[PDB]
């Protein structure tokens, strides 16, 4: 019992932070994509013109 | 170019966004046991001493 207390706490501590990171890096991908889109919008802005 | 960049880029953010939901489900599954274990741990204390 006592040992599994210690496995569990550690298991609970770091997967959550790790997901927290993963979301934080989804901001990175997703918004990098949304930057690439802004680059295109600007190119278009002169292309139709 | 940015067309072919953003495209591949979008396949990243959401496939990562797959893991964070599985991870979140796992965390949700884990929490259930945490709230029962809140009182139990201090019960587990007294036994062994």
């Amino acid at each position: 019992g006592v040992s599994k207390l210690n496995e569990a706490k550690a298991l609970v501590d770091e997967l959550n932070r790790k997901a927290g990171e993963q979301s934080v890096l989804l901001k990175t991908k997703q918004d990098e994509a949304d930057a690439a889109l802004q680059m295109i919008t600007v190119s278009m802005q002169d292309a139709s013109e | 170019e940015l067309k072919e960049k953003f495209q591949s880029r979008t396949s990243e953010a959401a496939k990562l966004e797959a893991e964070v939901s599985k991870a979140q489900e796992t965390i949700k599954a884990a929490e259930v046991l945490i709230n029962q274990l809140d009182r139990e741990h201090k019960r587990w204390n007294a036994q062994v001493v």
